[PDB]
């Protein structure tokens, strides 16, 4: 959906392709998950 | 709803493993057959006298690379490139397959590969004389010991390499099991093992089927009592196994790979095994509305008595 | 020091990349471009 919504901005790009990163490659990027949240976890 | 579900099962750990290297011809070669021999007894007694050397220089070997094209037919909305992208990663898990496979490159052109001379006189003004590219599998150049054909026999060991007797493709024998049980045996792994140390490999990665793993997995354990595992108030139940070390010192990482063929095992090592490439993956059409892939690829190995394979089956 | 084994990798990956860029980008800018420039001067309706 994140990906769908996006390429359906446009009709031009689709973010889940390969651009020509090569995956060993240490910029090659990935997606990492960033968070914020309210919680007693202690 | 606004998305799709697909498996996708893209492993694709050879590929990755083996970098790639591109080529300017279709047909690549090189050349390395062996040292020389240890001779034993080299006393002398002062006067040479020689017979010009014994050196018998190196063979040159090559391989061809072959065609894949996975046509793209229209007569989800956009479905071009969703139909794209699915022809792209059907045809890498059918490279992924094949580059695995016991195949052996079948040409008009065995070793006289030139033939500038003649080089198939009787191919313009007809143009129709299309032969068809085959490449070398992975079982071919593993220092094979033959072929059904086309494809690598898998019940005849390889011959042994003269600079130190070394047989790197065995005939698997599960001396444990009266020959009913398809299976590694405890101590057919650990042979290879020597051999490749005899043979100075270095090979540290071992490719496997899912349909074998739980025979290294039971490995950790036996019968006799002389290996069990332990729980010392732990609540896991981890059966796994990724590592193993020969009596020789030589470690071996375990990587599952669901693209093999199940009557085989592999030994891999990174850089004696390269992908040559001359054609990249381009989207296009023919002459003077359809689209197509054409990738050109090839098979490179650096040392036949390198890597090693093992079949399973029972002698018979 | 640059080794050609560098090189030929280096090679490798640019152009699997061009490759990928062109496949992208010809869908994605000039199979419209093209008829836009038609369609400048008038000559794209038949």
């Amino acid at each position: 959906q994140s990906t769908v919504a996006w390429s359906r901005t446009d009709w031009r790009q689709d973010i889940d392709a390969d651009i020509g990163t090569d995956t060993e490659d240490i910029a090659s990027m990935v997606w990492v998950y960033e968070h914020y949240i309210r919680t007693g976890v202690l | 709803a606004n998305w799709i579900s697909v498996l996708s099962p893209q492993d694709t750990p050879f590929v990755s493993m083996t970098g790639k290297e591109s080529i300017n011809q279709t047909i690549f070669s090189w050349q390395t057959d062996a040292l020389a021999s240890v001779d034993g007894n080299n006393a002398h007694v002062e006067g040479s006298r020689a017979e010009d050397g014994e050196m018998k220089p190196t063979v040159i070997k090559s391989n061809v690379t072959q065609i894949l094209r996975k046509v793209v037919r229209v007569s989800r909305g956009r479905e071009l490139m969703y139909q794209l992208e699915k022809k792209g990663k059907e045809i890498k898990r059918d490279l992924e397959k094949i580059l695995l496979s016991g195949q052996a490159r079948t040409d008009v052109l065995a070793d006289q590969y030139l033939t500038n001379s003649a080089a198939d006189p009787a191919v313009a003004g007809l143009n129709d004389t299309h032969a068809a590219r085959k490449t070398g599998a992975f079982q071919f150049l593993c220092a094979h010991g033959g072929l059904a054909g086309g494809v690598v026999d898998k019940t005849k060991n390889g011959p042994a390499d003269p600079d130190t007797g070394a047989v790197t493709v065995k005939v698997a024998q599960n001396a444990s099991n009266p020959t009913t049980n398809i299976g590694f045996d405890e101590a057919d792994i650990f042979d290879m093992t020597l051999q490749l140390y005899t043979a100075g490999s270095e090979a540290d990665i071992i490719m496997i089927n899912p349909a074998h793993a739980k025979i290294f997995a039971g490995l950790q354990e036996n019968t006799q009592g002389s290996r069990k595992r332990i729980f010392e108030n732990t609540k896991q139940f981890i059966y796994e196994v990724n590592s193993i070390t020969d009596p020789l010192g030589q470690s071996y990482k375990i990587i599952v790979n669901r693209w093999m063929p199940t009557d085989a095992v592999y030994f891999f090592r990174s850089a004696d095994w390269t992908q040559m490439v001359l054609r990249a993956p381009k989207r296009t059409e023919l002459a003077k509305e359809k689209w197509m892939i054409e990738m050109e690829v090839g098979l490179r190995h650096r040392n036949p008595y390198a890597s090693g394979v093992l079949f399973t089956a029972a002698g018979k | 020091k640059y080794s050609e084994e560098v090189l030929d990798e280096l090679r490798v990956d640019l152009q699997r990349r061009f490759n990928y860029a062109q496949g992208y980008v010809d869908m994605a800018v000039k199979g419209y471009a093209r008829e836009a420039w038609e369609y400048f001067y008038g000559n794209l309706p038949a």
